[PDB]
């Protein structure tokens, strides 16, 4: 009953029991030098226990169990184990178990480039994002300085043409190269404008499928280390992977 | 060493003798002819033709001319009377003060200038464009942020500033030359064995230069003077040497060496390094490297008023921005509330998902109660809940450092963004009232459902998902509890502790703990990540008046507190209060993520204050700098600590710049690392000017790579070469380029480039290699050239920690006595993937070095020829020599390599160096972060040496596996193994205080986990030793024992 026990995976130090445990919710179990003790109990946010106290009527490592598989509230303020039987599509081989790991593992391996290659776009779309927000408002800036400009031009012009005739040509002249100079950054910003709103929308559509694309890359990954585990309670592990 | 490029002379016996913000907006590199519109005070734009290079003064120059053409001309005065603005790429309108600028230089965005006559008088106060160039957003952004914790940290931290212009200025001109050329050195005066013992009892030939007049002349003295005699002592006995005539009684020479001596300090030839203060002479970096590597010092004789000279002053100022008592947090009568109302834009596919939920918790590290979710109501499009949360732990029992931590789901179950919000704001208020927060994108590694590790604060994104939260009123604002009406809880409970008998878990005048219970030693020992289990915990609470004897324990008694129980956090405060102030390998895992409690960070800053010298301190900056994240709030004591650090040496000033710069792209800290840095470039004096002009050309330097990266790449290197080469004759480069601080190491001065020896190396990310002439008049004697490489496109952060483990390494093995030599070639992150890798000269690519020589047709690489190489190289005892190095190295960069598990040693990322040094490059990804797909258990050997190497450590004959030299070699490893594994603790906690940075290798202490199998900590070293072999024996395919 100890061996099998289906919560003892024996050995396993407190690295492999962790990465055991990681992503398991509440209720989750399992057991585990000699100047410490004996076997731990680990259940979940890891909590480590070593009866446990002195009202040890052991009897035994499994008869401590199936009373707190009943629990721990009264000493302190669900197996999580299931002999790798559930799925791994029941395939006998030893192999076909091995290689579909791989078929899994090349699959998991995909994602994650497509996912990273997701990763990235987002982390450069959104600084694209805000480059294009404080430059919508370098034009914004700019004009404003031009539109003070060409006021000032008028403030000084109608004030100068009291007048004789030469001047009064050539003046108005340069305040309208002026004047459509002012239109012609406004057909920049509003065609900015266009392609930030243009690059805000395709920015979704990467948060889209990224959040479409986690849901995979944790059950494809899950029943790997569930298949993988399989090989590891019977059975070099290397080449499939 | 960094010195000499590790160069051993092995003959020498001492005995026997914004980002794409190019030059404009879009542009890049703008074009060499480009018309500016010039506005006037006058209304009237005139364009000017103007080289992509002339100076404000030119153009100002130019236009007055030529508005004399245009109309309206006696309405414009004398030059003189103007200056001119424009609106920059950061779009903020700057005055351009400084003409002398170039109009490439200035980041324009549109190609126009304005004219205006400067009022704001003050010009002087708006020097400090400046600080905002150094930094890269400019100081106006901050003036313009609402939040009053940012504006609080801009005036308080004021204080810290003048107390290090204070401390400075204290014994000027000494204690300001003191500030800028900080002894550079070694942390025990007491030598090891293996160094003393190339001395001949203990004395060092040293040469001292020394000017008179014209003077390009100089005078070698070449003393030979005791290994520890302070620099004063050897200048003494060097003006001995000078004066000595045959008419100059004994008498009348002593008095001329009292007169004479202290009108001059020491100097290391060749760069800015002085020997400012006492140390016994071997206690110098410099000296130190010199007897190392078999090298005689070089050491100048410096007028110290002709140093006086060339600092002057840094002249502080004061900047421009120069409900009652509330209700105690421990009377509110119920449990937590948190409501979650809706959320706003979440993306995901309406087919492609079943539904989403808002899963909160608090936290303090781990958190203090029963984590909870809310009804999995109204899915995917448009998403409110209406819900109240309730957690059941009471609200005078929350923590300081509480948090919530929250995150929306997909069901199957998949988190999208999460975040955290901090339960108590800086003045010490209960959080109550709305709250938007912002959250952050799930990243790489975690795919577990929260996120504590996690920062706290909301992401500045307008398109990012924001949930929108209410927590609890309670009809006045709420405060968390004073200092002393705590000291008084304790008290109570402890004299409540004292009357009870029964017992429970925490089963605590005279404590039966006799002996038997010196387990308590024992858990004191264990390395960090290693758990601590439900007894444990207890029982260590169950002793904490005991711990205090066995003080380095607390790491764990801290982890042993109930959290959400404010009589075992009241009392643990009283502890923390007159706990013994601690070791700094150790106070340092009190500032990773794990204790976030303000009275222990405290604590923990109390005992570096002790402990750490200023420069254990540089060895540790990164881990220091980067673990700020984990401080809750702006104004913190660690922040305080290092910035007055900062100030004080400005060698410690310049990667404390730095770093905070690296990341300053990074949302996460934007914020937190910009003010610091403000803060640090208004106080550092005259050295902000120093550091404006590296920024001036890494941005430069940026600037070229970015556009040989985009359209230029395709091009035959010789098409790409005689671009940069033509790019960098460009006046405003060459002078951008040319008289600055070496980023690497500023004492190292880069003068003229050299071009013909610049180059883009073959590398796709296409890096700059960069020589420089020091312009030292003793160039001579250190390396009359100096070069860098500068590369855009890896983060750098990664070679950069590992580099940093490879160093620390070897001072434990050396500065104990055991000598491996570790080559940690310099490295810089300046940015996000821009940073400098140092060269080192005289070293090859195995790879090279097996096709220099090796058969004509090209039909099989000769196993020997790696011997064969060096055995060119090195005929003689320097022969002996260089296999000694070559054998110790090895042994190192083996160890080394096996524990930090770093990526494969493929034949062309291991370098051998002349005199038999072998060292790696290109450490790709460290803590087997290629285990991310499987990499189950592995351990893998990164480093495995092939016959290749073998042959060379047995100096020759056939059957290498058994000589004496392996076993001279394995007996180094085994005793280089077992002694990083005494010091494990520090590498933890180290790579600990790393999770904060954005490195996807380090996302969690499972990341770290590896090194725990790698040091074999679970068993005895016994055990170890023989696991250890055991690997090498595996990859090594047979042969690792006897
Ligand atoms: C016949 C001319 C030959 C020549 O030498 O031409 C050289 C330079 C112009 O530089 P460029 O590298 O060709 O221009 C960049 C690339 O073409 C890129 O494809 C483009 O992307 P997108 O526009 O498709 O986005 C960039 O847009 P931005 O985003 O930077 O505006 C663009 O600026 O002119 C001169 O300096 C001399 C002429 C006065
Ligand atoms: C935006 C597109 C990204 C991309 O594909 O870009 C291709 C390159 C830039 O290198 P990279 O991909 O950033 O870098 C990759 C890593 O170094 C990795 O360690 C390695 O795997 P391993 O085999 O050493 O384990 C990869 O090998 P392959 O991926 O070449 O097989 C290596 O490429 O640009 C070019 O010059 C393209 C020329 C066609």
């Amino acid at each position: 009953s100890l061996q099998d026990a289906e919560w003892y995976w024996g050995d396993i130090s407190r690295e492999e029991v962790n990465e055991k445990l990681r992503d398991t919710a509440d209720g989750t179990f399992l057991v585990r030098t000699k100047m410490h003790g004996d076997y731990t109990l680990t259940l979940r946010n890891n909590k480590l226990i070593k009866g446990f106290s002195d009202p040890l009527t052991f009897s035994s490592v499994v008869e401590l169990i199936n009373h707190y598989r009943n629990s721990l509230a009264q000493y302190n303020p669900y197996p999580v184990s299931k002999y790798q039987q559930d799925q791994v599509v029941k395939e006998d081989n030893i192999e076909a178990v091995g290689k579909k790991l791989h078929e899994y593992n090349t699959q998991f391996q995909e994602k994650s480039r497509e996912y990273d290659r997701l990763y990235e776009e987002y982390t450069r779309t959104s600084q694209e994002i805000q480059m294009k927000r404080t430059a919508i408002e370098a034009f914004n800036e700019t004009i404003k300085i031009f539109e003070e400009q060409c006021q000032t031009q008028e403030r000084y012009s109608k004030e100068y043409i009291e007048k004789n005739e030469k001047e009064i040509q050539r003046i108005m002249h340069n305040y309208d190269k002026l004047k459509s100079r002012i239109s012609e950054i406004i057909d920049s910003r509003r065609r900015l404008e266009e392609d930030l709103k243009k690059q805000a929308a395709e920015y979704r559509e990467i948060d889209k499928r990224m959040n479409s694309i986690k849901p995979d890359l944790i059950q494809l990954r899950k029943t790997r280390d569930q298949y993988l585990m399989w090989l590891t309670q019977k059975g070099k592990l290397n080449e499939w992977l | 060493m960094s010195y000499y490029h590790h160069h051993h002379h092995h003959d020498y016996d001492i005995p026997t003798t914004r980002p794409s913000s190019g030059e404009l907006w879009g542009i890049h590199l703008m074009p060499p002819r480009i018309l500016v519109e010039c506005l006037l005070p006058n209304g009237m734009i005139v364009t000017l033709e103007c080289l992509r290079e002339a100076t404000l003064i030119t153009i100002k120059h130019e236009l007055f001319k030529e508005a004399r053409k245009y109309p309206l001309h006696q309405l414009l005065q004398d030059e003189s009377s103007y200056i001119f603005v424009s609106v920059t790429q950061e779009a903020e309108r700057e005055e351009f003060f400084d003409e002398t600028r170039r109009l490439c230089d200035l980041r324009l965005f549109q190609p126009f200038l304005k004219v205006i006559e400067p009022v704001g008088n003050r010009e002087e106060k708006i020097l400090n464009r400046e600080i905002g160039f150094a930094i890269g957003m400019p100081v106006c952004e901050f003036d313009m942020v609402k939040d009053p914790e940012v504006q609080d940290f801009r005036r308080n931290i004021l204080n810290v500033c003048k107390e290090a212009v204070d401390l400075r200025d204290l014994n000027s001109p000494h204690s300001r030359a003191m500030y800028v050329y900080p002894p550079n050195v070694e942390s025990s005066p007491e030598l090891p064995k293996h160094i003393y013992n190339k001395l001949d009892k203990g004395q060092i030939i040293v040469v001292i230069w020394v000017i008179v007049s014209p003077n390009n002349d100089k005078q070698k003295y070449t003393l030979k003077i005791n290994h520890d005699c302070v620099p004063e002592q050897v200048i003494a006995e060097a003006i001995r040497k000078k004066t000595r005539s045959m008419l100059l009684s004994s008498e009348q020479l002593k008095l001329c060496v009292l007169e004479y001596q202290g009108k001059y300090i020491l100097k290391v030839c060749g760069c800015d390094e002085y020997f400012l203060e006492k140390y016994p002479l071997s206690q110098y970096k410099y000296i130190r490297s010199c007897i190392m590597l078999g090298r005689m010092p070089n050491l100048m004789l410096m007028a110290k008023e002709s140093l006086y000279s060339q600092l002057p002053m840094d002249c502080f100022t004061m900047p421009s921005y120069s409900e009652t008592s509330t209700k105690s947090l421990w009377v509110i009568n119920s449990a937590l509330r948190i409501k979650i109302l809706c959320a706003t834009y979440v993306n995901v596919n309406i087919r492609d998902i079943d539904k989403i939920y808002v899963r909160t918790g608090i936290y303090h590290g781990g958190e203090p109660l029963c984590d909870n979710v809310n009804t999995q109501r109204v899915p995917c499009s448009n998403p409110r809940w209406n819900e109240w949360l309730n957690y059941d732990i009471y609200i005078p029992d929350l923590p300081r450092a509480a948090r919530l931590c929250l995150s929306i789901c997909s069901v199957e179950h998949c988190p999208l963004a999460w975040g955290n919000i901090n339960l108590f704001d800086y003045t010490d208020t209960l959080v109550s009232g709305k709250m938007a927060l912002n959250l952050w994108p799930v990243p790489h590694g975690l795919e577990d459902l929260l996120n504590p590790i996690g920062v706290t604060g909301s992401n500045p994104n307008k398109e990012t998902p924001c949930l929108e939260l209410e927590f609890d009123w309670f009809s006045s604002v709420v405060k968390f509890p004073d200092m002393s009406v705590i000291e008084e809880h304790a008290n109570w409970s402890v004299s409540r502790e004292a009357g009870f008998s029964y017992s429970h878990a925490g089963l605590s005048d005279n404590e039966l703990r006799e002996n038997d219970k010196e387990q308590l030693k024992a858990i004191s020992t264990r390395d960090p990540l290693s758990e601590i289990t439900e007894q444990e915990k207890d029982f260590l609470w169950s002793h904490r008046h005991y711990c205090v004897t066995i003080p380095e324990i607390l790491p764990k008694l801290l982890l042993s507190v109930k959290w959400n129980s404010r009589d075992e956090v009241a009392q643990m405060y009283c502890l923390v209060k007159d706990w013994p102030p601690i070791k700094p390998e150790q106070a340092m895992e009190l500032l990773d993520c794990n204790y976030p409690d303000p009275m222990v960070r405290g604590f923990a800053v109390r005992c570096l204050e002790k402990y750490l010298t200023d420069d254990k301190l540089s060895q540790y900056l990164i881990q220091l700098v980067q673990v700020l994240k984990y401080e809750q709030y702006l104004d913190n004591l660690l922040v305080r600590f290092l910035l007055k650090k900062a100030l004080t040496n400005q060698r410690i000033g310049h990667f404390f710049f730095w770093h905070l710069k690296s990341e300053m792209h990074n949302k996460t800290v934007s914020q937190r690392f910009g003010l610091l840095l403000e803060s640090y470039c208004r106080a550092c004096g005259m050295y902000l000017k120093h550091l404006n002009r590296q920024v001036e050309a890494m941005e430069k330097l940026i600037n070229l790579t970015d556009i040989l990266k985009q359209e230029k790449k395709d091009e035959t290197q010789k098409v790409q070469m005689k671009f940069l080469v033509e790019q960098m004759r460009r006046p405003d480069f060459m002078d951008a380029l040319q008289g600055f601080l070496s980023p690497l190491n500023p004492a190292h001065q880069l003068g003229n480039l050299r071009l013909e020896e610049c180059r883009i190396m073959s590398s796709a990310k296409r890096p700059l290699w960069l020589n420089w002439e020091n312009p030292d008049i003793m160039s001579e004697l250190l390396f009359q050239n100096n070069e860098i490489i500068f590369k855009n496109g890896d983060d750098l952060r990664q070679d950069m920690l590992t580099l940093q483990i490879i160093r620390i390494m070897e001072n434990i093995w050396q500065n104990q006595g055991l000598d491996l030599r570790m080559l940690p070639y310099g490295c810089l992150s300046i940015g996000d993937c821009v940073g400098l890798i140092e060269v080192v000269r005289n070293s090859h690519t195995i790879m090279q070095i097996q096709c220099k020589g090796g058969l004509k047709g090209a039909l099989q690489f000769n196993s020997h020829t790696l011997h064969q190489w060096l055995k060119d190289k090195n005929k003689g005892e320097i022969y002996d020599a260089a296999i000694d190095l070559f054998t110790r190295s090895c042994a190192g960069y083996c160890v080394a390599t096996f524990i930090l598990g770093i990526g494969d040693r493929h034949n062309s990322n291991i370098m051998v160096k002349d005199d038999g040094q072998l060292f790696h490059i290109d450490f790709g990804h460290f803590l087997d972060h290629k285990k991310k797909k499987f990499g189950y258990k592995r351990e893998r050997v990164p480093f495995v040496l092939t016959q290749d190497f073998l042959i060379v450590i047995s100096k020759g004959a056939q059957e290498c596996t058994k000589t004496r030299e392996f076993e001279r070699f394995q007996e180094m490893c085994y005793k280089a193994y077992l002694a990083i594994r005494q010091h494990a603790n520090l590498f933890i906690n180290l790579f600990s205080m790393m999770l904060g940075s954005g490195m996807p290798e380090l996302q969690s202490f499972d990341d770290i986990a590896y090194i725990r199998k790698t040091l074999a900590l679970d068993k005895t070293e016994q055990e170890a030793l023989e696991y250890f072999m055991k690997q090498m024996n595996d990859a090594h395919h047979g042969g690792w024992t006897t």
